[PDB]
């Protein structure tokens, strides 16, 4: 891990969507976080704030914030890429921007967190390709046609056996 | 007397999967509250061992995952063994992504009666030529190591030999991360080996060692030379990450006036190069410490 | 229709099944759970639960207590062991009422595999002789044999 949660945020005092890598507690960790985030602490600008050794990492992208959190040291750029990267990805993932679209493609989006990042590790490149890995596959099909068919033959034959006998 | 649980049930028929999708979302939202009252379980049960709908399964599955499972039914709803056998098959599935995806899930998963022969099952899956699948095992295993490490007991070495068989950096990187957590020693042995080769290699894996080395000395040292030999090579240093760490580790290690200087330089240039201010401040802070 | 294959599955009770399904054989660990297939005829597609009658799984099937529509009993015709005992269990099916909504087949499997009983001998022995409020013609298979099965069945859906 290098992130116990990624939560994608909208301005609302509320983070539009989130996922909890690890459960234990209740939202109050997350819930409390949400509250703080909404509050912003009135604080003016700055895309980063870490306080109390917790990185609160964000990016305004519009009225939206995409947020990551961490507490102990990191190499920055990489990180940035990600925030930004998120900002590249979404209109593809869940369609454009407005909560709803995402609301429909929640599953897709969460799936993207996991997919993208395996526990704080930058997994790949290529979004489409990213689609590819699951619910978009290849092997299964190859197998299925042959197999299904084979069985089918046995079945067909069976239909006759059955049919008469 | 009747309820909309039923209302959802017909919808599912009506569409198939499609309607069910809708149902999942609703369920989800319902689930999201906590909330639900049982019965659809039965439906789910009925249709799902005989049904596909992969995405749906993925939704379903995840739902299971996030939601409890040691459910007041048991423990399990109590079928946590039977259904699994299809799933086990899927997990077996020749179908590699499909397994991998499961595995991904599986890393999330931690349901024991089901696990045991899946331990066998997983072992087979490791062999599959896909690094995705194999990598996924690394998480999964990690998941075991805390939950029921023992479940598998021979692992740390097994891994370590495995590393030998292995060559996909991605997987390697992972391999290290877990390996030191199981035991540093194996990594070290390998470390000895790797010492020259490092330079050639991709960073990410390199990083992980830097953490490890740190903890042990405060507890005890006497180890240096072998390291040093390498370390000097590391005093090439060149990725912004590498450099960022490289001076940082150094100080951790040392503080000789010469040391003081070495790191210092790295910073100064760095800074100079540097652009993200946020960053700049940070080093200061270290500096501030310093 | 919900058609039930029970007894402990792993014996090739499951073989019996896999043989139907792919033509193949038990290439699974001996299987406690639901095994599912749909087989389509009269396009009633018979959903087969090949379920081990192993401990829990026998014990616990209540969600599967619903209403039956077809009976396979897949048989170790070398078993001639748990059947009296079975008879003793079997009564509670009889004591179920869902269970009286199927014109059925007991299938004697595992004939080559050692031997088998009088078609009659068994018939009393599981307690089978005694029914009527469900049909009850008898059909032997083996698990490396079985034919005319379908006559048995023919009558059966068309009950």
């Amino acid at each position: 891990m290098v992130l116990l949660a990624a939560a994608v945020c909208t301005k609302a005092g509320k983070a539009i969507v989130s996922r909890q890598f690890v459960e234990m507690t209740r939202t109050r960790i997350e819930g409390l976080l949400a509250a703080f985030p909404k509050l912003m602490n009135t604080g003016k600008q700055h895309t980063f704030v870490e306080t109390e050794s917790v990185r609160y990492v964000y990016q305004p992208m519009e009225k939206l914030y995409m947020v990551l959190i961490t507490t102990k040291n990191s190499n920055i750029l990489e990180d940035l890429e990600t925030l930004r990267l998120f900002s590249r990805v979404i209109p593809e993932y869940c369609r454009a921007l407005e909560e709803n679209e995402i609301s429909e493609h929640c599953f897709d989006l969460i799936f993207a967190f996991d997919e993208i990042v395996a526990l704080g590790y930058r997994e790949n490149v290529n979004l489409a390709q990213i689609r590819t890995f699951t619910e978009m596959d290849s092997h299964e099909e190859k197998v299925f046609r042959a197999v299904r068919e084979t069985q089918e033959r046995e079945a067909k034959a069976e239909m006759r056996r059955k049919a008469k006998e | 007397e009747p309820p909309s649980e039923i209302s959802l049930k017909n919808d599912l028929e009506k569409g198939d999967v499609k309607s069910k999708t809708e149902a999942l979302k609703k369920v989800i939202i319902m689930i999201l509250n906590g909330e639900k009252l049982p019965g659809l379980l039965m439906t789910i049960i009925r249709f799902v061992l005989p049904l596909q709908d992969h995405t749906i399964k993925k939704l379903l599955l995840v739902f299971w995952e996030i939601v409890p499972k040691t459910t007041p039914d048991g423990r399990l709803l109590h079928e946590m063994i039977l259904v699994c056998d299809a799933y086990r098959k899927d997990l077996q599935h020749p179908n590699e992504f499909i397994r991998g995806s499961t595995l991904r899930f599986l890393c999330k998963l931690k349901e024991a009666e089901l696990l045991e022969p899946l331990m066998p099952a997983i072992r087979a899956c490791l062999e599959h030529r896909h690094s995705y699948v194999r990598r996924n095992a690394v998480l999964a295993i990690y998941t075991i190591y805390r939950n029921f490490e023992h479940l598998i007991p021979d692992a740390p070495e097994l891994i370590h030999d495995f590393l030998v068989n292995e060559k996909d950096a991605s997987c390697k990187r992972n391999a290290f991360m877990m390996l030191i957590h199981a035991d540093q020693d194996r990594a070290l042995d390998y470390l000895s080996t790797c010492i020259d080769q490092v330079q050639t290699f991709g960073d990410i894996l390199q990083l992980v060692i830097v953490e490890l080395i740190y903890k042990v000395c405060h507890a005890n040292p006497s180890e240096r030379a072998r390291f040093i030999r390498c370390i000097y090579n590391l005093l090439q240093s060149s990725s912004p990450a590498v450099k960022y760490e490289a001076a940082g580790t150094l100080v951790t290690l040392s503080s000789a006036p010469t040391a003081i200087k070495a790191a210092a330089q790295c910073y100064i240039d760095l800074i100079i190069k540097e652009s993200d201010n946020n960053v700049k401040l940070i080093v200061l802070d270290r500096l501030v410490e310093l | 229709m919900r058609i039930l294959m029970v007894g402990l599955d792993g014996a090739g009770k499951t073989t019996v099944l896999y043989k139907l399904k792919l033509g193949e054989v038990i290439t699974t660990i001996p299987t406690i759970g639901f095994n599912v297939e749909t087989v389509q005829y009269k396009n009633i597609s018979f959903t087969v639960w090949d379920v081990g009658g192993q401990d829990r799984i026998r014990s616990l099937w209540r969600h599967y207590y619903r209403n039956t529509e077809g009976v396979i009993f897949v048989v170790d015709s070398n078993d001639r062991s748990r059947i009296g005992e079975a008879r003793e269990v079997m009564q509670r099916m009889l004591n179920e009422d869902e269970l009286r909504n199927a014109a059925w087949l007991v299938f004697a499997n595992k004939q080559d595999l050692p031997e088998a009983m009088s078609a009659a001998e068994i018939t009393e022995k599981l307690g089978l002789h005694s029914i009527r409020n469900r049909p009850w013609f008898i059909q032997a298979t083996c698990a490396t044999s079985g034919e005319g099965l379908y006559e048995g069945l023919e009558w059966l859906s068309n009950s």
